[PDB]
């Protein structure tokens, strides 16, 4: 999750695939459905919750 | 020892400038102030050896002046560069923007005759101009802090997009607490009605910390600021209430008139 | 199609965001707006494919209002997206701040149906605060575009740190010329007194655009501004002319002296 | 070779601090002209921008 973030801030290419297609690019680097989830909701909190923070 | 202050921007790991990085990676020593754990980590594989300078705050409910904090910060990033370490200090946004620790370890540096200097990075006011696609020379902008808003004389120009930093501990005068009460965000919205009317529409920003994350951009009228959730990264945004009006005198003087602006 | 604009920062190469660079290396077309050859040529190694939007400023001593320019410049991002190209637009600094085009550009994509967003930047007045060593939260901060504050009524707060942008061509109505006179200068000069002593101390700052340069921080007194060397890239800060003074109206309200504050 | 310099330095925090230590010694090493070097020791830009 947290290596995941790191590329997708960093890396252009990544980013502009995410946007087309946030879950299939989530799903394609191993997110589980609850943090998809978070994201998709827009819940910071919890997403920090799925990583030990 | 020498002192190197760089800023990490908003967003994770890509915010940064690209030399600023270079100095963490390089440095013998990182003391950081990031938002989350997510940046933590990122900072930690980039440099191993930091030191967290949230370790200073308050801890436990304990009663703490929040200048002795910035105190105990700036004089633990001055003990390794006296000890002689080519130290770093990585702030999130823009390190001496609504920000003393950088400065202030800048200053006694110098004064002990070490080397430091202070790089830019992007700031909250920054990412407000991308998000909400606004130019601050349009019609100009201002910025203060809420709290200093409130206890000292400031006059805001109304044509002009007002920022009220930290407008979370607006009128939180101990700086103890870290989060002011509705009361408080009463008096400052009957401040602000010298100038502004009650339905005026304002802004709470917070740009997003996360590549996954929307900014927040709430749009509501100024009297309902004081039952807002307001969060210590939030800046609230005063759009102008009046339009630009001709100054005759000076085009007069420059022999020119508002037909005659190209 | 998309459109992605980013700023560059106001340093050679460094001073990029670690996206932004990304963004500009992996684009299909660029359209470039730097401030010298040396920061064109880090461009076009990163990137081969490049329009740069210099071209579209008048050529042969030819009248040209600089709107027409910029509208030119949009027109052909604009061009580019339309065909289909995943464009970047890189300009110098943060590219939305005191710049129109990225701004227009990006309004105009959207209302076309085309994605676009703008990427924030390091402009030179965060370089300016760092080189400086000044915080704009310290005594709060304005910034007016020159021409702008002498064309309408903008009041400033003397206890803020004050910034014109563009005051090389203050008063230069046409926007035709590349400079403005001396006798427009001391218009702005006696407009400012309202507020300024004549012997306020103001300073000329022009942020470095390479590593083995340094700034320009050159302090005068206010009446001496007219027969200062200005450049385009020069934006003049006028510093504090009072310090903060108590707001006992509020503090009464807050129920609190200054003696409470912490 | 005066751009390559610069886009390094500007880049390379590493270079940069080797740079401020010994500004002429670097300079020399990457190869740098002794009018270069006068132009960025007296501060002449526009020199800079003809060499
Ligand atoms: C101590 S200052 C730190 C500012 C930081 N150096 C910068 O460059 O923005 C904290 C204040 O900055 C603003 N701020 C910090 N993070 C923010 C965010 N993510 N979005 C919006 N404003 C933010 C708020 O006004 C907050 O109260
Ligand atoms: N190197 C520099 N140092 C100081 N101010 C500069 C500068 N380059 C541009 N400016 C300011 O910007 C004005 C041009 S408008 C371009 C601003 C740019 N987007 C930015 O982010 O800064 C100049 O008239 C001046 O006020
Ligand atoms: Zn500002």
């Amino acid at each position: 999750l947290s290596d995941f973030f790191t590329q997708l801030g960093q890396d252009a290419q990544l980013m502009e695939d995410y946007k087309q297609n946030p879950e299939a690019v989530m799903r394609a680097h191993g997110l589980t459905d609850e943090q998809i989830n978070a994201v998709m909701t827009g819940d910071m909190e919890k997403l920090k919750t799925l990583s030990g923070d | 020892g020498s002192l190197v202050c760089v800023g990490t921007g908003l967003q994770l790991a890509g915010q940064i400038s690209v030399l600023s990085r270079s100095y963490i990676e390089h440095a013998d020593i990182v003391f950081s102030l990031l938002p989350d754990g997510f940046s933590q980590r990122w900072l930690t594989k980039l440099n191993p050896n930091v030191i967290n300078l949230q370790q200073f705050y308050a801890q436990n409910g304990e009663v703490k002046n929040r200048r002795d904090t910035y105190e105990q910060m700036v004089n633990a990033i001055l003990d390794a560069v006296r000890a002689g370490k080519k130290t770093v200090c990585a702030l999130y946004g823009h390190p001496g923007v609504f920000a003393c620790v950088s400065h202030m370890a800048i200053t006694r540096a110098k004064a002990e005759g070490f080397s430091a200097k202070m790089e830019p990075g992007i700031s909250a006011e920054a990412c407000l101009w991308a998000d909400l696609g606004i130019d601050p020379g349009n019609s100009g902008h201002q910025s203060f802090e809420a709290s200093q808003f409130m206890f000292f004389n400031h006059v805001p120009d109304p044509t002009t997009h007002l920022l009220l930093w930290q407008i979370a501990i607006a009128g939180e005068h101990t700086l103890t607490q870290f989060h002011t009460s509705s009361d408080r965000l009463q008096i400052l919205v009957e401040q602000l009605n010298q100038w502004y009317p009650l339905d005026h529409e304002v802004v709470i920003y917070e740009a997003a910390n996360l590549p996954i994350q929307a900014p927040r951009i709430e749009r509501l009228p100024l009297a309902n600021l004081p039952q807002a959730h307001l969060m210590p990264i939030s800046t609230l945004l005063i759009p102008p209430a009046k339009k630009l009006e001709y100054n005759y005198a000076i085009l007069a003087k420059l022999g020119i008139g508002p037909e005659d602006l190209g």
